[PDB]
RNA sequence: AAACUGGGAGACUUGAGUGCAGAAGAGGAGAGUGGAAUUCCAUGUGUAGCGGUGAAAUGCGUAGAUAUAUGGAGGAACACCAGUGGCGAAGGCGGCUCUCUGGUCUGUAACUGACGCUGAGGCUCGAAAGCGUGGGGAGCAAACAGGAUUAGAUACCCUGGUAGUCCACGCCGUAAACGAUGAGUGCUAAGUGUUGGAGGGUUUCCGCCCUUCAGUGCUGCAGCAAACGCAUUAAGCACUCCGCC
């Protein structure tokens, strides 16, 4: 049985990233589209489209290529885990890459980005990497 | 890409092995080379070849070394981020260092990161100790290496918005 | 509801015409006394046999046809009763659908 | 090779239709493959049953040779 | 093993209202029946280990739904309990 | 394994062992004898002498004692 | 402070079950029954061999063998059908009829409203051999006897032959018990066979084309692997729980 959506949505990305279509859709769900947004706005994905008719669902998301149709995401990982969480403290928020990456993080304040975080000076728990 | 071998190059031998073949009566041996190639200045290339002596295959190897090059990217004197170069049993780590620190890294690793032009790095080998695997490994590390200035043209973005 | 079944017994060849109609309401009757309503009941046709039973090529084909409720005591009534007889042959008791 | 039973619409095949029965067993009584004749997986069943059913009631041969 | 109107016949006594084939209380009063019968059977045919296992599954599905109405109805529980006789 | 199992039952490494065991002793003078002394040499008398010849492929005769 | 995990009051229908309408099957337990063949018995005809091997011999036979014809008695296994077919959690299940009974698949959209997954300790079942009590005993056959072969042959080969192999009830609890591949769930190219269903078209389509569920095989891509190879029935990408190195 299914015990991890946000697992769940993570895979069927990097399943239909490295197979290279551009199309993609998830049952819907509060923290899906939070972090749906998260991925839109910094430059990995296209676009995101809601439609909902008698279930949660759906959202679809369009990927997104490069010029020689090489791939903007490359990688992407499930930090937090139902069976061992990871609560991180304000000073312990990381760096994925150098920088180069970006982190997800849950705080009092919202489901946020790892700069947004260490500018505030607040931690939570640790959704994913994306690199 | 090609990059073409007209630049100035210091080999190095990495390895040499006795390979024999038993045949009707005794046995044959010829020699295998490894070979390094580089400018020290961020072009790095691998060869193998054999002959039934060592300058001959030494140089059969160099001949083979020349046909591949690879870019190694670089933020002053050392490499942009964290990679793992995963290669049939061999599996390597390599991390920035700090300004004026060295290489420490082992025997076949440290000849391929000093012939490109690495001053400052840390590496481990957390899998076989056979050269070419080692070496094969590494270069599927570097190979990975992303600079700052292509991330920020994928993304909708400019650089000193994400670093 | 019931279940529907077929009788088909082959009477011996060499008796009259008397025993033969004793032989079927007898029958008849006690498969009715155990709550079996017999629908049907006819001969069929005097055929010769592809190799003998007891010392006998030819026998009288005849069939019946029953309902019942699938627990009644009735249909092993004919079985136990078929077997020790002197005038019918073999018979096949068998689910009609 | 078309399927017999599937000619006629035939539904039931009672075992005491000796005349349909004769044409799936061999000139010596054997019973035919459903590659020879072409039937069914399911009608095959059918007609095993029936002719094991006739052999019994003495309607058709188990060996003919005498 | 029940007919199909001896099935009906108890659900339509422990319905709640009209339409009402759900509801755990007519789920544990059919498989009350058939565990009744099966455990019939088995005392007649007791080398029967093939019918066994289906015995022991719905035992293991009654027990569930009993769980359940408990952990989420403690009146409608001790009701049902009551009138089907058992909880030994 | 899971990190449920590992916290039912955690890991446990091997047990190293000297190859000079008779060196780390203790008196039979009182009671018995203690292990906690661990030394570098121990001393003893010598209850014969003699010679012994090697394993395979070497050959010799090697000079020993067994000592108390 | 209030996003997430936990608690409390509610609400929902996709997971899970129920109702209604259908389908296939060597699934299991009990009780009867059929034909083919092997053995022994009875009787007729019948003359000197039969049987067996790489060759022979032991064995049976002129108290009439083998063969051949007709009749009886008993036991065990079910030819053709029969198929990388079907069913079962596994061990396993093949002649036929009846009685009692478990599970699966497909359509629908009456209903309940997360009732779910996994499962240390515990229980249940579990090929063959073996053990106990009482039956049965045709063929085969450990042990054993006799004949051969060899340097020897407490073997392989031949003639015999006891437990056992069969039934009822108890015990045992192990196998290369194997796909040497734990169970649940979602996602990721294609091509081609066959078993059981459901829809649309042309419509004697009931034989053909297309779509769609659940099984069962073959080939093959991304990806994985130390190579062999695996590949929507994963050994791929991921989460939960157990067993083990």
């Amino acid at each position: 049985v299914m015990t991890d959506p946000i697992a769940d949505f993570l895979t069927r990305i990097r399943n239909a990233n490295m197979v290279k279509h551009e199309t993609l859709e998830v049952p819907a769900s509060k923290i899906k589209r939070d972090i749906a947004e998260i991925l839109k706005r910094e430059g990995f994905i296209r676009d995101v489209e809601y439609i909902e008719d008698d279930k949660q669902g759906v959202i679809r998301v369009f990927l997104k290529y490069g010029k020689n149709e090489e791939r903007v995401i490359t990688n992407l990982k499930r930090i937090s885990k139902p069976g061992l969480r990871a609560y991180v403290k304000a000073d312990e928020v990381p760096k994925v890459l150098n920088g180069l990456g970006i982190a997800i993080i849950s705080t009092s304040e919202g489901v946020i980005t790892d700069k947004e975080a260490r500018a505030k000076n607040i931690g939570g728990e640790v959704i994913a990497y994306v690199w | 890409y090609i990059d073409p071998k007209h630049l100035e190059l210091e080999d190095r031998v990495v390895a040499i092995n006795r390979v024999t073949k038993v045949v009707k009566g005794g046995r044959r041996l010829r020699f295998a080379a490894l070979v390094v190639v580089g400018d020290k200045n961020g072009h790095v290339g691998f060869g193998t070849g054999k002959a039934q002596e060592v300058p001959e295959a030494i140089r059969k190897a160099i001949e083979d070394a020349k046909k591949n090059l690879v870019e190694v990217p670089m933020v002053g004197s050392t490499i942009p981020h964290e990679v793992i170069g995963v290669f049939g049993g061999g599996r390597i780590l390599m991390k920035p260092a700090v300004e004026g620190s060295g290489v420490a890294a082992g025997g076949p690793v440290r000849a391929v990161l000093e012939l490109a032009g690495v001053a400052d790095i840390t590496s481990k080998s957390l899998g076989s100790n056979t050269p070419i695997n080692v070496v094969r490994a590494t270069v599927e590390g570097l190979k990975q290496l992303k600079r700052a200035e292509e991330v920020a043209a994928l993304r909708g973005k400019s650089v000193e918005e994400i670093i | 509801q019931d279940t529907k079944y077929e009788i088909m017994y082959i009477i011996r060849p060499n008796i009259d015409e008397e025993a033969k109609t004793a032989l079927v309401e007898r029958f008849d009757t006690i498969l009715k006394d155990n709550g079996a309503e017999v629908i049907e009941s006819k001969d069929w046709e005097k055929r010769r046999l592809a190799y003998e039973m007891n010392g006998f090529r030819e026998g009288i084909y005849h069939i019946v046809n029953v309902t019942s409720p699938s627990t009644a005591g009735a249909i092993n009534e004919f079985d136990r009763l078929a077997k020790i007889n002197d005038d019918i042959i073999r018979h096949m008791i068998v689910k009609v659908e | 090779k078309v399927d017999y039973i599937a000619a006629n619409h035939i539904e039931y095949i009672d075992y005491k239709d000796t005349e349909l029965l004769k044409r799936f067993i061999s000139e010596r009584g054997k019973i035919l493959p459903r590659r020879v004749t072409g039937t069914g997986a399911k009608n095959q069943r059918k007609l095993t049953i029936a002719i094991k059913r006739a052999r019994i009631m003495g309607l058709l041969p188990f060996v003919s040779d005498e | 093993a029940i007919s199909q109107e001896r099935k009906n016949e108890i659900i339509k006594e422990y319905a709640r209202h009209e339409g009402d084939t759900g509801s755990p209380e007519v789920q544990i009063a059919v498989l009350t029946e058939d565990i009744n019968q099966l455990n019939e059977h088995a005392r007649t045919h007791k080398k029967d280990h093939h019918s066994y296992r289906g015995l022991m599954k719905k035992i293991g599905h009654r027990r569930n739904l009993l769980a359940y109405l408990r952990k989420t109805d403690i009146q409608r529980y001790r009701e049902l309990i009551q009138r089907l006789g058992l909880r030994r | 394994p899971t990190i449920n199992q590992l916290v039912r039952k955690p890991r446990k490494s091997k047990v190293e062992k000297s190859d000079s065991p008779a060196l780390n002793k203790g008196y039979n003078s009182f009671k018995k004898t203690q292990t906690n002394v661990n030394s570098p040499q121990k001393r003893g008398v010598c209850t014969r002498v003699g010679t012994m010849t090697p394993k395979k492929p070497n050959s010799a005769l090697r000079k020993y004692a067994r000592v108390r």
